């Protein structure tokens, strides 16, 4: 659809750090013209 | 390493205060994982707090397994100190020729 | 829409009256989007582990 959305446990970079930042980057896509959902197995 | 590995901690992560460094491995009686940083104010981010008679490097080691933690955090507050004062000598002995 | 980008292709029409005797006008306008985009939270996250 046109939201996208995900969840995962918290976690904490390893080291000096204390602040987690995050970035996602997306690519949009015809309904028809192609494929859009994608299957990944192990 | 054989003991960390015991631990749980099939790869560990080394970190300073500054992840540039990072551990290695050497070998002088066993499998020893070590990190070597200079004796100075900063290099890897070591404090320097220098009293009327030592001074003391100190930084702090990080473990971990993965690049990520989510439980059991690992802080090796480690400081050596070295003395100002000290004693030394020449090892060659003197024999002064007189009239 | 090719691979990178998408565009949305139009044509305006000038005139000073209803019917055209001359000097038709015709304005062929087109603006495009990429595909790909960047995003980043403006909310910092601060974890809290044992
Ligand atoms: C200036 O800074 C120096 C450097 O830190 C400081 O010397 C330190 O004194 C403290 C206070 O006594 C020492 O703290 C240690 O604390 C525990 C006991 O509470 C022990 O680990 C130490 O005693 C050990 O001493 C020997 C070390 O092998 C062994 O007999 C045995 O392990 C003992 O347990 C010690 O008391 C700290 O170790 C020293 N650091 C040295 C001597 O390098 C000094 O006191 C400061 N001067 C000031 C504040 O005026
Ligand atoms: C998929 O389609 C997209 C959308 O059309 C396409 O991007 C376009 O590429 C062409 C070819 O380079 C651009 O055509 C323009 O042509 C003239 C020069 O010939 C100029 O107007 C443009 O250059 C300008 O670039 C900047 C724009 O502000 C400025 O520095 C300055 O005005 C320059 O003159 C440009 O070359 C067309 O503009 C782009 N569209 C954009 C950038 O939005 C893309 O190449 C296609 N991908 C394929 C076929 O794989």
């Amino acid at each position: 659809s046109s939201q996208g959305r995900f969840s995962v446990q918290m976690f904490r970079f390893a080291g000096n750090y204390d602040l987690v930042y995050l970035h996602c980057e997306v690519y949009l896509c015809d309904t028809m013209n192609e494929k859009c959902k994608p299957t990944c197995s192990g | 390493k054989c003991q960390l590995k015991s631990l749980g901690f099939d790869k560990v992560f080394m970190y300073l205060s500054d992840s540039r460094c990072s551990g290695f491995n050497d070998r002088d009686n066993r499998d020893w994982v070590s990190v070597v940083t200079p004796a100075r104010d900063g290099p890897c981010g070591t404090v320097l707090t220098r009293n009327e008679t030592h001074a003391t490097y100190s930084n702090t080691l990080y473990l971990a397994d993965e690049i990520i933690i989510r439980d059991l955090n690992i802080k090796i507050n480690f400081a050596c100190s070295y003395p100002l004062d000290m004693k030394v000598s020449l090892k060659t002995a003197l024999q002064p020729m007189v009239s």
